[PDB]
């Protein structure tokens, strides 16, 4: 495969684009992130990367709009570019019209932005995967990928050691729909803990939902939840 | 060495990159369109997502439409096909802006074929990896189904299948003439063919991995996805038959 | 467009208990010449949104084509009835178009009414939309109804009733005097017919040949055009 | 990928050398010899023609020595088509300087402009360099008579007498042995014939493969002469008398 | 290669094109610049073919503007185009500011252009090092040395080009801060003649003051060359 | 993405130009002869296979009223350069009002041919041109190579076995001959190298009155 | 990489042109053009080009066609890769429309072929674009009321013909056409004889019996300048007239 | 050679940024320390010659009146980045009439880095590590940026050749509660341990931004003399 992985516009004999696959491979080295939802809420949690003793944790989740947030896994500069693009699209929709942007349209625009960099030899795929949490008439979780695809999930997780989180979500998916917000936060934190302890510093945690704009959970409430999980 | 660029012919007069695209498409999720007595029925079987259990129910839909009266689906990569479908919608918009009537189906098919073909000419552009079905039905003209291949070839069919297991689906569909069978009766046959052909598909994932749509008399000759009330007895009868 | 040549006269839109009633005579005048007397000046945007114009016909037809393709592109991306664009969305879009063209000193010589029903919670007409083929009326709260005005300079607003052209003086006086909430179809028709009668007597560019259009729970209904009684 | 077909012409070697520049110099060194020298009366350029066939029109054809302006002329060593391109560009620069300033260009400024053009192809882009080296002779009031030698790199130097092309080293040896400061037009022409004979490995120089021209200022007006075979034959017999 | 990246990182973290530009600099003629209280001396090697080559034509000591001058070592044509760009920038500054270009500004600009050519697609790096002598806004004199990489530094005395290290270690052991003019040209001449052949035709030396740059006449160079011959025996 | 596909070899050669010259040397032969009262250009072809329209495959073409052109090499390249040369002659006539001098046209087309040996993302033209014409300064016969070099000839050949044909012309040609003698020499030179008997169908001749292209009966009358 | 790009090999060949011509040959589609006294005919085999996808039974066989209209009066057959052939049809239509707009009168077949070959030469010279693997025949009626038949290949070489073939067999199909035309040596009689000769030439070249459903025949003439396809029934009648002696 | 600048490795890492991360390891060592009273940046100046003007080479620079920075790796690329930072910080001050946050300046610096990727112009990565210290509305802070575009806030940090030993000593001796004077002592002791010299004046460069004036202050001979006399 050394012949066909050299430029991003080359298909291998098996019909594979190896550079896009490598951009996807970049995503698994990021820290784990998890997202679940109930009938009313989406709860996103994430492990903040800490590179040394004297470091501060890398930010994991970002606010896009009043009822839209994201988490990232992969190259953080690509995530910053996509974050700025999404925020500008949301604010432009709120400027031209007097309403919130449609979440499906925003995710499709992001996926188009992903795909347009896979076509030309003078461009590379964004080496980052975004999970997008929002409440637009209902809780919704989307995922984007380097190849320009996107999907919608009842529960999502990815990053380093995300397989254990996926197994926990597979076991516990049927409970989340009828769970209350506190139980939903506990379930998301437990799914994140399966990937590993968690700490107020190293744990990003946010909620969005009905009558509830996107809000990072405060350090004291996060301390209470982490104490309850343990 | 000759298979490292779409813009190079091999000594035996072949473009290997397009053949590798064909190999990519033949491994992807199945799509089919079938002309019937009263309409056309389109069905996309997303067998690849049998592993992913947490995907939202019926969120993934490869069936799209143009002008509310042309079905457009695909087999291949989602992003490339979204690019092609956006081009189709742009062509329809420009045609109506110029002429104040909707684009004829064959003109749209030709234009999208040229758009696909243009990316197979230059050394710096990735050719699109997707086969595109575009279809429509009218009371007077009956059904017109077209399949656009990744090389730019466009061909008209009474029924067509692309993607994984397309040989078995074609063999089962060819067993009887559907131009004297209604779409409602055809849904049961499509479910039976899916159960017999795709080994990953079974009774427990037919309801959430298969997209259905049609254009027939009941839909007033306009796009619609099959409601659960019409799908459920059909797949139940198919499972009981199988 | 340097100036008007073929002109449509007033349009009158009001809210009543079952929805929007919008009226306009079917005349387009070439200066003092009543060249065309069976012209349509109320355009359907979607099942819950209509557009009416006063002023130049060519600019209005261009705007109608723009809104037609906007509705088609909206339908192409639709997955549920809530994704359909509302009348206020179209009002904002038209206001932005007029504003940008004003900034270019290339105005559309029109006054535009965008009217319809904001809420999707009254019917299922948008679940299965038919563009090429057409029980009692439900009472709709006025908060869920929308009527919006735009002018050449992009001055845009909304109200329970809107008038354009000569109706801003003749019809609007009677409307401000006599309008009341939750009128029946008969009362709204009588009030509109009185306004159009005064306009027919005092507006030289007006005709007694009326087109009435109703936006209700059963969609947009174009009434058979009629001569003004008495 | 087209970068596999890119030779990277404007890329350094490990020794801080442009390989394309050195290969262009190799092309120059294999071309026929062009000599230049300065007399008291003016500047002399000579060259040995490449004999392709006897059917060449030798009436008023000069392939090595070219006029750039009434006060500037040049001799070519290397590829002739590149030389024609750069000669046309030099003529454009001389007349552009006359347009802008209403006076004739100093010879150094024209050499600087054309050598800047040559250097640009070595530094900018991905094109090969011009495979030509010029001997640009001329006259101006500020600096008198002048003779410059250019290269594919855009490096240029200034000489009282020099040689380029094949057998340029032996021509330079003969020049430094025989050339002197205060020398007349006839003496310089005879020395040019001697140098062409020595570098071309011939006891007697043949007029049919010698181009010879000179620029001289008289009455404050510059005059260029391009000797015919008749005048060159006269100089050949004068050379053999000595 | 209209916009292809020519300078890229090697697996060890080096920029090999800049290293090759440095190799091109190492092949060039030696230049030396020495600072004093209110003047500087710049001396450059020159090699010409005797009796055939015009010695005036090759100027390696160049007047950039009213008050700044430049020596260089490396590819001559690259030096010509960069020097012309620097002259254009000098007059652009004097247009935009109504005060002459300070030496630190000019050295920073030359370093900026060299760095830019190491960091733009479709352009080769400049294969030259330069020594820029001139005066600051406060009339203090300075010498700035710049490399192909775009790094620059100010120096009391410095050498560039072939065998620059030996001249550097000589100048370290012989530079004595403020000096009279004659001893300053003498130091520059002996320092460059450590590596260069000892003849008057092999060196060009000039002195920069506030008023102008003055090239030393060849008789003084001949006399000092005879003195350097004498001290070596 | 633009870089030169023609590059200097280690020995200073431009191999792509050498290979274009190789393609020229294999293509069908053409020639030109300048006589003291005119100039002619001749070429040959394989015999037509009873189906191809001979008038639609003329290699000799008219550039302007007193300028014609023939080639040896690639036909599509010839059509492109022929169209460009007609455009350039028309540009000159628009500028100065008179017909283009042969030398100016030759220089312009030579520069255009050179440009495809240095500009990025292209190959050299795979042909050699012969341009014949008349102007106030007299009769001209010019060759142009794939390199963009051009040569002022009295007589020449630019294709298959052109060394042999050039030796034949060197023995036969004289500085002062009539147009009929030059045409006879051209026909004899063409039929010498041709394998078999050279019929009228295997000959095209153009002569520079305006530039004339001979008819088949005229060539047959010359072949007696 | 001399054979990868459209640049010269050491022998002076552009092997990409040869490989594009091989790609045209690989489609296994035969088309034949014939010229009458005041008419011209093209016949083509109405089969899908040999490619990755094979012929499906549900494929609408009437939709298959290698013959196209460029204008009302000029027509063509195009054999090669189908996307390339469709692109070339659109290019020819754009060139004809541009000629009509700029010059105010309809282009003829020869000028159309020369413009198309000018477009093809850019592919042959510029390394950054692939050659169109598409050979084409063009027919029309000129202003002098005589029929034009021209043929071009991916190399960009236009030539006029009394008769020509695009197919797998050359120098045997040429002999067949030579024999038929030398055997041949009223407008309705001319039209009928030229159509018969085209059909019989295709039958002899292909070496099997032709069904009227699986061949397409189109004609231009002074009688009807519009380039029009004859019906399947007329082709069946012409095939019946063969073998009736 | 063969891989473009935008080529991904099989591990999902860009080759060029991975190679550029080797350049930052070279250069002179620098340390930054953040405490509640302010931020200090110390650096060693490996002076190659006695003939060089010592103040002409600057390892500590001022991006703004309230922002200092220490650079490592390719110095010309570093000066390019810091010039861009100065321009954009002044642009922010003009547009908003306030001092820019340290995080925003670091973010736009790291946005200029990786400009060669061309996701939406530089040709390659920058090969520069920067420790950017400053004082904003949220107090003093110190950030670290590198060619990969990642920004990381640090209580204390090191860059350059002796990054490993410097960070080991900082990890051992740093406390969140120490004072400004103790922070200066810690910085100079770390530089003493990692250096190969006697640590005199005109051998280290020191700068600080305090939460009393929020102004960049470049130290002089008296201040290094004071802290050196205070060192144990």
């Amino acid at each position: 495969r050394n012949l066909y992985d050299t430029d991003n516009i080359i298909y291998s004999p098996e019909g594979r684009l190896y550079q896009v696959e490598y951009a996807s491979e970049a995503i698994k080295q990021g820290t784990c992130a998890v997202a679940i939802k109930s009938k009313d809420y989406v709860v996103v949690s994430g492990l903040k990367k800490c590179i040394s003793k004297l470091s501060f944790p890398q930010e994991k989740i970002f606010k896009i709009d009043d009822y839209i947030g994201i988490s990232m896994s992969g190259i953080t500069s690509d995530a910053k570019v996509l974050t700025k693009f999404m925020q500008n699209e949301c604010l432009s929709h709120k400027f031209l019209y007097n309403e919130n942007i449609n979440i499906e349209s925003l995710v499709r625009s992001v996926a188009d932005k992903y795909q347009k960099n896979t076509q030309k030899s003078s461009k590379r795929a964004f080496g980052v995967g975004l999970m997008i949490a929002a409440y637009h008439n209902e809780p919704c979780i989307f995922e984007t990928r380097p190849n320009g695809s996107y999907f919608e999930y009842d529960a999502l997780s990815f990053g380093a050691r995300s397989h254990a989180s996926k197994t926990y979500l597979e076991k516990n998916l049927h409970l989340f729909e009828e769970c209350s917000l506190e139980e939903l936060i506990l379930h998301c934190l437990k799914a994140l803990k399966c990937s590993l302890e968690l700490t107020i510093s190293n744990t990003a945690l946010a909620v969005v939902g009905k009558n509830h704009p996107w809000q990072e959970i405060s350090s004291l409430q996060l301390e209470e939840y982490l104490s309850k999980v343990k | 060495g000759y298979d490292l660029s779409v813009s190079t012919f091999s000594p035996d007069g072949r473009l290997y990159q397009v053949e590798y695209i064909y190999k990519s498409i033949n491994n992807n999720n199945t799509a089919l369109c079938l002309e019937c007595k009263d309409g056309i029925i389109c069905c996309c079987i997303n067998s690849n997502m049998d592993k992913n259990k947490m995907i939202k129910k019926n969120s993934y839909n490869r069936i799209y439409h143009v002008n509310n009266n042309i079905i457009i689906t695909y087999s291949g990569f989602d992003g490339d096909a979204r690019n092609i479908i956006d081009r189709a919608r742009s062509e329809a918009n420009t045609y109506y802006y110029n002429f104040h009537t909707n684009i004829p189906l064959h003109i749209l098919v030709n234009r999208i074929s040229l758009y696909i073909h243009a990316y197979t000419l230059y050394w710096h552009m990735r050719p699109f990896a997707a086969s595109i079905i575009i279809s429509s039905f009218n009371e007077k003209d009956k059904g017109d189904i077209y399949c656009i291949e990744p090389n730019g070839a466009c061909y008209k069919y009474s029924g067509i299948v692309i993607g994984k297991n397309k040989e078995m689906f074609k063999t089962e569909i060819e067993k009887k003439d559907y131009k004297d069978i209604n779409v409602r009766d055809a849904i049961e046959d499509i479910y039976k063919f899916i159960l017999t052909s795709d080994d990953h598909m079974n009774k427990n994932n037919l309801q959430n991995l298969v997209n259905f749509s049609w254009i027939c008399k009941e839909s007033s000759y306009e796009f619609q996805n099959i409601h659960e009330e019409i799908l459920t007895p059909a797949l139940n009868k198919a499972v009981e038959y199988i | 467009t340097l100036g008007p040549v073929v002109t449509g006269t007033s349009v009158i839109a009001i809210k009543y208990k079952h929805g929007i009633m919008i009226a306009a005579d079917r005349k387009a005048s070439y200066g003092s010449y009543a060249k065309f007397q069976n012209v349509e000046r109320i355009f359907k945007i979607n099942n819950k949104t209509v557009m009416g114009f006063s002023g130049e016909l060519a600019d209005a037809q261009y705007l109608h084509e723009l809104l037609t393709r906007k509705n088609i592109n909206n339908l192409s991306e639709k997955k549920r009835k809530e994704d359909m664009y509302t009348p206020q969305h179209y009002h904002s879009y038209v206001s932005r178009v007029f504003y940008v063209r004003k900034n270019r000193i290339d105005p559309l010589f029109n006054n535009i009414i965008i009217a319809g029903i904001n809420s999707q919670k009254y019917d299922n007409n948008d679940d299965n939309v038919l563009l090429y083929t057409n029980e009692e009326y439900k009472e709709i709260h006025k908060d869920d109804l929308y009527i919006g005005f735009v002018d050449m300079h992009g001055t845009n607003f909304c109200d329970d009733y809107i008038t354009t052209g000569y109706a801003r003086y003749f019809a609007l006086t009677l409307l401000r005097d006599h309008y009341k909430d939750n009128m029946t179809e008969e009362e709204a028709r009588i009030l509109i017919n009185e306004c159009l009668r005064i306009l027919y007597f005092r507006d030289a560019t007006s005709s007694n040949f009326i087109q009435i259009v109703k936006v209700t729970s059963k969609g947009v209904e174009y009434e058979e055009p009629y001569i003004l009684p008495c | 990928m087209a970068r596999r077909y890119d030779s990277r012409t404007t890329t350094f070697s490990p020794e801080g050398r442009l390989y394309q520049v050195e290969y262009a110099l190799e092309a120059i060194n294999n071309a026929s010899i062009t000599i230049g020298l300065i007399t008291k009366d003016g500047v002399i350029l000579g060259a040995d023609k490449v004999f392709i066939s006897k059917l060449i029109d030798k009436a008023n054809n000069y392939e090595k020595i070219y006029k750039i302006d009434k006060h500037i002329f040049c001799g070519v060593a290397g590829l002739n088509a590149d030389a024609n391109i750069l000669i046309n560009q030099s003529r454009l620069y001389a007349q552009r300087y006359l347009y802008n300033y209403n006076e004739v260009q100093p010879v150094s400024q024209l050499v600087v402009q054309i050598c800047d053009i040559k250097q640009s192809y070595t530094q900018y882009g991905g094109l090969r360099p011009y495979g030509v080296s010029f001997l640009i002779g001329g006259y101006d009031t500020k600096d008198g008579y002048q003779l410059y030698h250019t290269d594919p790199s855009g490096n240029y130097s200034g000489w009282f007498a020099t040689a380029i092309g094949t057998n340029n080293l032996t021509a330079s040896s003969v020049l430094k042995q025989e050339w002197k400061n205060d020398m007349t037009l006839e003496e310089g022409l005879l020395l040019a014939l001697k140098t062409l004979a020595k570098s071309t490995d011939t006891e007697i120089p043949k007029s049919e493969k010698i181009e010879l021209a000179y620029l001289t200022n008289k009455d404050g007006e510059v005059y260029q002469k391009y000797l015919t075979e008749k005048e060159i034959e006269e100089l050949i017999k004068l050379y053999t008398q000595k | 290669s209209y916009d292809r990246a020519i300078t890229v990182f090697s697996p060890d973290g080096h920029l090999l094109q800049v290293e090759h530009a440095l190799e091109a600099v190492k092949k060039g003629g030696c230049a030396v610049a020495i600072k004093s209280s209110n003047f500087a001396v710049l001396a450059v090697e020159k090699k010409n073919i005797p009796k055939l080559q015009n010695p005036k034509t090759t100027e390696k000591l160049i007047k950039l503007d009213e008050h700044n001058c430049l020596a260089f070592a490396g590819l001559n044509a690259d030096a010509r185009v960069l020097v012309n760009k620097t002259r254009l920038e000098c007059q652009r500054y004097y247009l935009n500011m109504d005060e002459p270009a300070p030496v630190d500004y000019i050295a920073k600009y030359v370093a900026k252009v060299q760095q830019k050519f190491t960091h733009r697609g479709g352009v080769r790096p400049f294969g030259i090092a330069t020594l820029i002598a001139g005066f600051k806004n406060n009339k203090e004199i300075c010498i700035y040395q710049t490399e192909p990489s775009g790094i620059y530094a100010a120096w009391k005395a410095q050498a560039i080009g072939k065998n620059a290290k030996i001249v550097q270690e000589f100048l370290e052991k012989n530079y004595q801060e403020n000096m009279e003019q004659k001893d300053c040209i003498f130091l520059a001449l002996k320092a460059i003649f450590e590596v260069v052949e000892l003849s008057s035709k092999n060196v060009e030396v000039a002195l920069l003051t506030e008023k102008d740059l003055t090239f030393i006449e060849e008789q003084e160079i001949n006399s000092m060359v005879e003195l350097i011959d004498q001290e070596r025996t | 993405y633009s870089f030169s596909l023609t590059t200097f070899s280690p020995t200073g050669k431009l191999v792509q130009i050498e290979y274009a010259l190789n393609r020229v040397s294999s293509s069908s032969p053409a020639l030109g002869i300048r006589a003291k009262n005119g100039v002619i250009i001749a070429t040959e072809k394989k015999s037509p296979n009873e189906l191809i329209e001979e008038n639609s495959i003329f290699k000799i073409q008219q550039i302007s009223e007193h300028i014609g052109i023939v080639y040896a090499g690639m036909p599509g390249d010839f059509r492109v350069l022929l169209k460009r040369a007609r455009k350039e002659a028309i540009r000159y006539s628009l500028q100065y009002g008179s017909e283009i001098l042969v030398k100016e046209l030759v220089k312009i087309i030579a520069s255009i041919v050179q440009e495809f040996t240095q500009t990025g993302g292209v190959r050299p033209f795979g042909l050699s041109l012969l341009i014949c014409g008349v102007d106030v300064y007299g009769y001209h016969l010019y060759q142009i190579d794939p390199s963009g070099c051009y040569f002022n000839w009295m007589a020449t050949c630019v294709g298959k076995d052109y060394q042999n044909n050039m030796s034949f012309l060197e023995k036969r040609y004289n500085k002062d001959i009539e147009i009929e003698d030059a045409i006879h020499t051209a026909i004899l030179t063409l039929k010498e190298s041709y394998e078999g008997v050279l019929n009228e169908k295997n000959i095209e001749i153009g002569v520079a009155k305006p530039f004339k292209i001979l008819t088949q009966n005229e060539i047959k009358d010359y072949l007696i | 990489y001399d054979r990868h790009l459209t640049i010269f090999s050491p022998d002076g060949n552009l092997y990409q042109i040869e490989y594009a011509i091989k790609a045209v040959k690989n489609t296994n589609i035969t088309s034949v053009g014939v010229k009458g006294e005041n008419c011209a005919v093209i016949i083509s085999q109405k089969k899908m080009a040999t490619q990755y996808i094979s012929q499906d039974k549900l494929l609408d066989y009437n939709n298959i066609t290698n013959i196209y209209n460029i204008t009302d009066e000029i027509g063509c057959s195009m054999v090669g890769m189908p996307g390339d052939c469709l692109s070339m049809v659109y290019k020819a239509r754009s060139e004809a429309s541009e000629f009509l707009y700029s010059n105010g009168y309809n282009v003829n077949a020869e000028t159309l072929c020369r413009n198309i070959c000018d477009k093809i030469q850019v592919y042959t010279q510029h390394a950054y674009m692939r050659l169109h693997a598409c050979s084409g025949m063009i027919i029309g009626i000129d202003e002098n009321n005589k029929p034009e038949l021209f043929k071009f290949d991916p190399s960009g070489f236009c030539a006029g013909y009394r008769a020509c073939v695009i197919g797998n067999k050359e120098q045997e199909s040429i002999s067949v056409l030579e024999r038929l035309l030398e055997k041949r040596k009223t407008i309705d009689e001319d039209i009928r004889n030229t159509t018969i000769l085209a059909i019989e030439a295709l039958q002899t070249i292909l070496a099997f019996d032709l069904k009227a459903s699986e061949i397409e025949v189109a004609i231009v003439s002074t009688k009807n300048r519009n380039f029009t396809q004859i019906s399947e029934k007329e082709i069946d009648n012409y095939l019946t007239y063969i073998a009736e002696r | 050679y063969d891989r473009g600048v935008n080529t991904f490795s099989p591990e999902g890492r860009l080759f060029q940024v991975e190679y550029a991360l080797g350049a930052i390891k070279l250069g002179s060592t620098a340390v930054g320390i953040c405490v509640n009273d302010g931020v200090i940046l110390a650096s060693e100046r490996r002076i190659s010659s006695t003939l060089i003007e010592k103040d002409s080479v600057e390892k500590l620079l001022s991006i703004d009146d309230h922002i200092g920075c220490a650079m490592s790796g390719l110095m010309a690329d570093a000066r390019t980045l810091i010039d861009y930072a100065r321009v954009e910080c002044n642009h922010y001050k003009f547009i908003y009439n306030e001092n820019i946050n340290i995080k925003s300046c670091v973010e736009l610096i790291s946005e200029l880095a990786l400009d060669f990727s061309n996701l939406s112009i530089m040709s390659r990565p920058f090969g520069v590590a920067l420790l950017i210290g400053g004082v904003d509305k949220n107090g003093p802070c110190l950030w670290y940026t590198e060619p990969s575009g990642t920004n990381t806030r640090f209580s204390a940090a090191s860059i350059g050749s002796a990054q490993e030993g410097a960070e080991l000593l900082l990890q051992e001796n740093y406390k969140k509660d120490m004072t400004f004077e103790q922070a200066e002592i810690l910085a100079l002791t770390v530089l003493r341990q990692v250096m190969e010299d006697k640590l005199s004046t005109s051998n280290v460069e020191i700068c600080a931004i305090k939460k009393s004036d929020q102004t960049f202050y470049k130290y002089n001979t008296d201040d290094i003399s004071r802290i050196i006399d205070v060192l144990p």
